């Protein structure tokens, strides 16, 4: 039950994170990333917004490099799940921390943006499911639940 | 799987760098 609430919250955090990462890239375009569906009075918009802000220093440094490796990987609708799963599994093989959780959100954002830029529309909800389902089945949602939920990310 | 390994290693490094900064 605790994990399922974290999974529901993860969908909101990821959609908010995407919205705010895209908006700050625009203020520093993917029309699929300009909508922010949230439940009433949700705190997860603030969580995603703060995570997009606090990772900006590192992300702005490496965005070009990450985009370049994605160009090399050439993800498509047919292989994106396999590649997402392998990369995310490796990311957490040696452990979980809040930084790596944010890196996973950033990977989902950059993957979604990359496929859209290469012509694959309608895929943002697919990547959202990949992120939520990975966290649920690979013990990340449990780790977050043990720290008090995603609201613990507001202290970062 | 060279590209997969490299992206995953970058993500862990960037994640650990962020975690240390926080």
């Amino acid at each position: 039950a605790s994990e399922e609430q974290v999974a529901q919250d993860t969908e909101e955090v990821f959609r908010s994170y995407v919205f705010y990462r895209h908006q700050q890239e625009q203020e520093a375009a993917d029309p699929e990333m300009v909508t922010l569906p949230l439940q009433p009075s949700s705190t997860m918009g603030q969580v995603g917004r703060q995570l997009a802000i606090i990772g900006d220093d590192i992300n702005r440094r490496y965005d070009s490099e990450f985009q370049t490796m994605l160009q090399h990987l050439q993800p498509t609708a047919e292989n994106a799940y396999e590649y997402f799963t392998k990369i995310a599994t490796s990311l957490f093989e040696s452990g979980i921390n809040w930084g790596r959780v944010v890196a996973l959100l950033g990977f989902g954002y950059r993957l979604a943006l990359h496929v859209y830029q290469h012509g694959l529309t309608g895929f943002l909800g697919q990547v959202t499911r990949f992120v939520v389902d990975f966290m649920l089945h690979h013990c990340i949602a449990r780790w977050i639940a043990q720290r008090g939920g995603w609201v613990a990310a507001l202290n970062l | 799987e060279d590209i997969i390994r490299n992206i995953a290693r970058h993500l862990a490094q960037w994640g650990d760098s962020m975690d240390r900064s926080w």
